[PDB]
């Protein structure tokens, strides 16, 4: 798994 | 003003020799990467960035361009193993870690996350990350009384980057770093917030996946009394890991699953038997099949909980799936059970729905069910009523079934007709 930051 | 900027003015801004332009510029970057949809994470780095990125991270003195610096390479991180890489190959992880020490939260919790997006894409690099010495600083951070005095999202990410250094398996995470996290894993298991609970319990799921050696580390840690707690959680974010670890422990040797009976596990598996969610039946279904596999006390502790006629009806209405991991449990326990025990399985109506279950496709659940059919027959044979169980299976439409059971597979029709001739 892995998580983009988005806004 | 950093809003739909074009590749061509984002690298003619960090081309220049002005860190406010190269500033502005790495934001405009960090705003497109970070956009809902299609982020141009291929177009950025055909375009050269992620080196001036890397050595943007490094900028003491500009702590803005080091913060979008590194949202700019966690969000490249976060895409392909390609695109993970490319990161890795611009020297991104050493400049991630010594991020981890930045007096602002903000850089450091991105430095974490960036960390967490390098070690998840697979073993090879969450095994650069431990060896280029992520974990003191990492722990460093979490080096407090009370976890409840860190924000919310900074415990989050700093979890769920643990989570990823706990994760993967060919190789599965090294032993050192295993017996250095773990000891922080805990006190994160024990933390009031539900995301960090959900995160702790897939690193304890990740450790527990592994020989009984991994699995002992963990039980040494006193983890499974609060890993059963939270199987009764009322969100199944932290039900779904705190299951698929106790299940990981009951893999293990007889001496690990009393552990879970010990802790009292067998008292949650009534409701989690019964769980509307299919994954949580099947996965639970799986973990009583490794139960009833153990000792003949641990099957009668299965037995005085009342979890017989709990399999008898995931074996009567549910997933093919998880009705086949019940066959499984119903067969594992007429292989170790005493008779007392296998009798107690036919008292609470475990024939009709395993006769019915041999009108399935698979051979593997017909070869599972027509071995448990003989178990209870020899069970049957030592208290001289295999007749009554002749009548019984007769009535339920079995003898039938086995009849029929002209089948490709040759144990199947093999021990179909060895039960056909040996009792009926
Ligand atoms: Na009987």
């Amino acid at each position: 798994r892995k998580r983009r930051r988005v806004a | 003003g950093t809003v739909n900027w074009s590749v061509e003015d984002i690298v003619k801004g960090i081309n220049s020799n002005n860190l406010e332009s190269q500033l502005q510029a790495t934001q405009a970057a960090r705003k497109l990467l970070s956009r809902e949809k299609q982020p141009p994470i291929d177009n950025i780095i055909r375009a050269g960035l992620i080196p001036k990125f890397v050595s943007f991270l490094g900028k003491t003195d500009c702590s803005p361009i080091q913060f979008e610096s590194a949202w700019a390479l966690t969000n490249i991180a976060s895409g392909t193993s390609e695109q993970t890489k490319a990161v890795v190959d611009g020297g991104a992880i050493p400049a991630f870690i010594s991020l981890l020490a930045s007096p602002h939260a903000h850089i450091s919790e991105q430095a974490v996350w960036a960390l967490g997006n390098i070690a998840g894409d697979g073993s090879a690099f969450r095994d650069l990350v431990i060896k280029h010495g992520a974990i003191d600083p990492l722990l460093a951070l979490l080096a407090v009384p009370d976890l409840s005095t860190l924000a919310c999202g900074y415990l989050r990410n700093l979890t769920w980057t643990l989570s990823n250094l706990c994760r993967n398996k060919n190789p599965a995470p090294p032993l050192d770093a295993v017996e250095q996290i773990l000891p922080t894993l805990v006190r994160l298991l024990h933390h009031n917030d539900p995301e960090v609970l959900a995160d702790s319990c897939w690193a304890i799921s990740y450790l527990t996946d592994g020989p009984n050696e991994r699995i002992e580390m963990v039980v040494k840690k006193g983890v499974v009394p609060q890993l059963v707690k939270l199987l009764g959680a009322t969100e199944l974010p932290i039900v779904t890991p705190a299951l698929r670890a106790i299940g990981n422990i009951v893999t293990g040797t007889d001496e690990q699953t009393q552990k879970v009976i010990d802790a009292g596990a067998l008292a949650v598996f009534p409701s989690l038997l019964t769980n509307p969610k299919t994954n949580i039946q099947k996965e639970a279904t799986w973990t009583m099949s490794n139960i009833t596999a153990g000792r003949q006390d641990q099957i009668q502790q299965v037995v005085n909980h009342g979890l017989v006629p709990f399999l008898v009806g995931v074996l009567s209405k549910a997933d093919f799936k998880t009705q086949k991991e019940a066959a499984w449990a119903i067969t594992n326990y007429t292989s170790g059970g005493t008779v007392e025990q296998i009798v107690y399985l036919v008292h609470c109506g475990i024939i009709e729905p395993l006769m019915n279950l041999l009108s399935a496709k698979d051979t593997k659940i017909i070869q599972v069910i027509l071995d448990a059919i003989s178990n209870i027959f020899q069970a049957a044979e030592k208290l001289g009523e295999t007749e009554k169980l002749s009548i019984m299976i007769e009535e339920c439409g079995g003898l039938d079934k086995i009849e029929a059971l002209r089948h490709e597979n040759e144990s199947v029709y093999k021990a179909s007709l060895n039960l056909i001739e040996k009792y009926f």
